């Protein structure tokens, strides 16, 4: 029951898992999703907030989306993105099929590259791994209001 | 062929009741 | 039997259709296209078909499901490695499951271009075998450096020429990489290593060994070497253009080129001329070792030495567990009795209508613990009825794994006298701190003993391979574990080692358990001390897992250890 | 269920036995499909009739446990399958035959490990007081022998005639057997019952290594039998010409 060890920064070994296929080119779907409270029940989940077919749409607090228009950022949008994103830790090619499993895969990853104490861990897995409603149970969730997570 | 273990001999023979006995503790006394 | 299509279930909209291939199939990428009266043809989708272990019509049926799971599906290998006497597991990673793996061996296979006969595990092996044979020899370089990571990189490498080379140092992974590739395609594989492998003889039964008068060896080696120890891949296929009985494991034997599938009924029955390789390949396993002493005059003396036993302790992964199965008694009768006679004899008979008052007993250990210490004996008996004047040299030199020496490490000279008829014992000490130089990573000692008396113009050797032991890495796990929950492995390491454990890197990889590898650095390890570490992890795959440990310093480097744990899917709930 | 369980056909297997088939079915030979799947090294049969209730110490007509049927072919895994199930280690078959001696009479190294992990009696003797080191050295498995000698086997156990595992492996020609006896403190002057001693053996037989093996290590050519009969007379008798050269040349 002693000791921790430290991480240690190597790529000395990075490239024997490079694949040789080449990935297909594929289209792609996007869905933003934000952690949040409902009026009925008080419980964290996730909430569809936005999507990317063709062009973006929004989901207003009526259950109904919204126009679809180009995707404009915030000057602090890609700001903020790329500090975190030059701190950011990527799983690639990572082999997982649940969520929980990508969840913890990515947690632990989290622990090893430093961006979050091992205290922190429980919180985050059980915030990732909350039911994630979609629009159509927005109306039957009596609503929903934005939500922060703590540690408790 | 792919006929033959229908048979009761083949399959007698297949199923090796001769490897589930003790078949001898051989000595080979040296005199005579 | 045939390709075929049925619709089982139907609704209105959608048939549900089962479709059948041949047992003789052709393997690789299909295309399934749908003509309808009237229409121009639809591809409906693209598939990959794979030779089948598991049909009983299949020319690579295994009869096992145990056997199935261990000789195809399971990618947590063991290579064994080190001497005869001392056998070193070290965790391999055949990875034949990996998403382009498949691909890459499918696109190895088609330079061979007959597709016809693809549908022939004999002949899929056989042109593999061959093509991989040629890329360990266009890619492995002449010598961290000797870093594996399983059979995959090593496949990437060699197709494509990017990423970490082998070196010469490690070219036994080409059985381990020939097993990935015929694993991936369907055929039951397994790498086996054959420990003091007489290499080189063109099928001669003899072997020239040359040592000075110091008992060391000068010239970096002659063409037929005893190999400290050879991997092959052996394969499992039925040999329908054999005669009726040579069904089973094959072995994939390479010549410089093309390569050739053995029985190994043939290699232990001396069937030379069933295939082309046979010779060589028994060879191999029952040549004999000649000694010859050579003076500084110039003179190329016989010697009287101790027998030098090939084809030790064949060894490879048991079903169904991480033990060691030995698989000698596949390849050979035993040793001084009436088959082993008998088999002899009609090799020597085709072969042939085709073309000592002083005794020595060395006893060695197995291992030398690194910079460590051991103790050795020399047991010298004189039959004369006169007392002798001997002069006994010990010599320790370091050898690769395919026989080639890499460095003289220690010389010793005894002046003795034997009363007559009276045996003496010499204890000598095998210290790692008297070498001339440490040994170069991943060679063993090639411990040497030889007793000159007077000039009676005949001397007394003996030779022995002792591995070099490392501090042991002990992983403690629990034996199951729940998926999708933290999971701890502490790991012990006892510095054995005359001097500190620096630049301390510990590693762990697994899969199913660790995405790709995770490297840490824990404290310098003083002699006497030991370090301990706790590593959490949550295994997110279901099954019989394996993490791997990998600890490199200063003192050594590339020490791995492996240990298993079975992950359980979590309890039901609501 | 006995060929389902030959071949290891799983499915019909499992469709016998819940149409009723009886999984503990003892013919008059006395092999249970238990018998037959742990012989054939059938790891998931093995595992299907134990959970449908397969009886661990059953026997057949010579006293064979499934464990004996495991070990005599070697099946590490379904040893110790059997063993977890409670199968007797040290059952023994109508000539005295534990699992260990089956292991060590197939020269399956790993499976005498497990046997001995598993508290298996090293020095375990069969009616004719045949140690595992007696059958190795019998068979010529000397890497059996290894196994048993360091794992603490008595390399001077004596058989009914006073056989040593020396006397037997210079009697064979196990030239191995015999390094590894003597390297780990075997006797070479053990006399049998009729006061052989292994030179006397090898002498008879005619073999040659053995004999010289045995004669530079210092072994006396001059011992003698019950009767007065030297390893010359043995050589003379048998008419093993080169045996009885390297004796005369030696101090016989």
């Amino acid at each position: 029951q002693m000791e921790e060890p430290a991480a240690h920064d190597t790529e000395a070994t990075a490239t024997d898992y490079h694949t040789t296929s080449h990935p297909g080119t594929h289209k792609v779907y996007v869905e933003l999703q934000e952690l949040v409270m409902d009026e009925k029940n008080q419980e964290l989940r996730w909430m569809e907030a936005a999507r990317w077919v063709q062009l973006e749409e929004n989901l207003g607090e009526n259950g109904a989306w919204g126009r679809p228009h180009l995707s404009h950022l915030t000057f602090w949008s890609l700001l903020e993105l790329r500090r975190v994103f030059t701190k950011g830790t990527v799983l690639l090619d990572l082999q997982e099929t649940s969520l929980a499993g990508v969840a913890n895969q990515l947690l632990d990853r989290f622990i090893f590259e430093d961006q979050i104490r091992p205290q922190d861990r429980e919180e985050l897995l059980r915030a990732l791994l909350l039911k994630h409603s979609h629009a159509g149970e927005l109306e039957a969730l009596g609503g929903v209001k934005p939500a922060v997570l703590t540690r408790s | 062929e792919e006929l033959q273990d229908d048979y009761e001999d083949m399959m007698e023979e297949n199923l090796e009741q001769e490897e589930y006995e003790d078949p001898d503790i051989p000595e080979s006394q040296m005199e005579e | 039997k045939w390709w075929s299509a049925v619709v089982e279930e139907r609704d209105a909209q959608s048939w549900t259709i089962s479709v059948t291939t041949p047992a003789d199939a052709v393997i690789g990428h299909y295309s399934l296209l749908l003509q309808v009266s009237g229409r121009k043809q639809l591809l409906l989708g693209q598939f990959t078909l794979l030779f089948n272990p598991w049909n009983r019509e299949d020319a690579v049926f295994l009869k096992n499901e145990a056997q199935r799971m261990e000789y195809l599906l399971n990618q947590n290998g063991l290579i064994y490695l080190g001497t005869a006497d001392c056998i070193q597991a070290e965790s391999w990673d055949f990875g034949q499951f990996e998403g382009d793996v498949i691909d890459l061996s499918l696109r190895l296979l088609s330079k061979d271009k007959q597709v016809e006969k693809w549908s022939q595990p004999v002949h899929v092996a056989r042109v593999l075998g061959a093509l991989l044979h040629f890329l360990k020899e266009q890619r492995v370089l002449p010598t961290l450096l000797n870093k594996r990571r399983g059979s995959v990189p090593i496949l990437r490498q060699w197709l494509t020429g990017r990423g970490r080379p082998v070196y010469d140092g490690q070219a036994w992974v080409l059985a381990a990489v020939a097993c990935t590739v015929l694993r991936c395609l369907g055929i039951p594989a397994r790498v086996v290593t054959t420990f003091a492998s007489a290499q080189g003889t063109g099928g001669r039964l003899l072997i020239d060994e040359y040592y000075n008068e110091e008992g060391l060896q000068n010239g970096e080696g002659q063409r037929g070497r005893i190999w400290i120890f050879q991997t092959s891949t052996e394969c499992w296929m039925t040999r329908p253009a054999l005669p009726q009985g040579y069904d089973g494991w094959q072995i994939l034997h390479p010549s410089a080129g093309s390569c050739d599938l053995v029985p190994v009924r043939a290699v232990k029955e001396g069937t030379l001329g069933l295939t082309p390789a046979v010779s060589d390949l028994f060879a191999a396993i029952n040549a004999s070792c000649v000694v010859w002493k050579c003076c500084e005059d110039g003179t190329l003396e016989l010697t009287d030495s101790n027998t030098k036993y090939v084809g030790n302790n064949i060894s490879t992964k048991g079903v169904g567990s991480d033990r060691c199965e030995d698989i000698t008694q596949n390849y050979k009768y035993p040793e001084g009795s009436l088959q082993e006679k008998e088999v002899l004899e009609r090799v020597e008979k085709e072969k042939m209508e085709r073309e000592s008052p002083l005794y020595l007993l060395l006893k060695a250990p197995s291992s030398l613990p690194l910079r460590g210490d051991a103790q050795i004996s020399v047991t010298l008996v004189n039959h004369s009825e006169q007392e002798k004047a001997v002069q006994l040299a010990i010599g320790v030199q370091a050898v690769h794994y395919n026989g080639v020496l890499a460095a003289k490490l220690w010389r010793k000279k005894l002046h003795l006298t034997l009363s007559a008829n009276l045996e003496k014992i010499i204890t000598i000490g095998l210290f790692f701190s008297n070498f001339e130089r440490n040994p170069p990573e991943n060679t063993f000692l090639r411990l040497t003993a030889m007793a000159t008396h007077s000039e009676s113009n005949l001397s007394c050797f003996a030779q022995e391979d002792i591995a070099i032991c490392r501090p042991h890495l002990a992983i403690k796990m629990p034996e199951k574990a729940e998926q999708y929950q933290p999971l701890t492995a502490s790991v012990s390491l006892q510095n054995s080692l005359d001097a500190p454990m620096e630049d301390c890197v510990i590693s762990i990889l697994g899969r199913g358990l660790i995405h790709r590898e995770r490297s840490y650095r824990f404290r310098s390890v003083w002699p006497e001390n030991t370090m301990c570490a706790k590593f959490q992890f949550t295994p997110t795959h279901v099954g019989l897992q394996r993490l791997t440990v990998e600890v490199d310093c200063n003192m050594f480097q590339n020490l791995t250890n492996y240990k298993s744990v079975t992950v359980v899917a979590p309890e039901l709930s609501a | 269920l006995h060929i389902a369980a030959h071949y290891e056909n799983l499915n019909v297997a499992q469709l016998l036995l819940n149409r009723g088939a009886s999984v503990n079915f003892t013919p008059q030979n006395g092999i249970t499909p238990l018998h037959i799947a742990s012989r054939r090294g059938n790891v998931i049969m093995v595992r299907l009739l134990l959970d449908r209730g397969a009886q661990i110490e059953t026997k057949t007509k010579d006293e064979l446990t499934p464990l004996h049927c495991a070990a005599r072919n070697g099946h590490v895994r379904i040893s110790e399958i059997l063993l977890d199930h409670g199968a007797p280690i040290q059952a023994k078959t109508k000539n005295g035959l534990s699992p260990i001696h089956m292991a060590a009479q197939g020269d399956h190294l790993d499976c005498v490990r497990l046997l001995l992990q598993y508290d298996a009696e090293i020095d375990d003797i069969t009616l004719d007081h045949l140690t595992p080191l007696h059958v190795a050295a019998h068979c010529g498995h000397h890497r059996v022998a290894k196994v048993l000698l360091d794992k603490g086997a008595k390399p001077n156990s004596r058989a009914l005639n006073g056989f040593t595992p020396l006397h037997i492996a210079c009697k064979k020609n196990h030239v191995r057997v015999m390094e590894l006896l003597l390297k780990t403190g075997a006797s070479i002057d053990a006399v049998t019952e009729s006061g052989l001693t292994p030179l006397h053996v090898a002498s008879f037989m005619g073999h040659l290594p053995i004999v010289k093996n045995l004669l530079q290590r210092g072994a006396s050519p001059n011992v003698s039998n019950v009767k007065v009969e030297t390893p010359l007379h043995m050589a003379a008798r048998a008419g093993h010409t080169e045996v009885a050269k390297y004796l005369l040349q030696n101090k016989a």
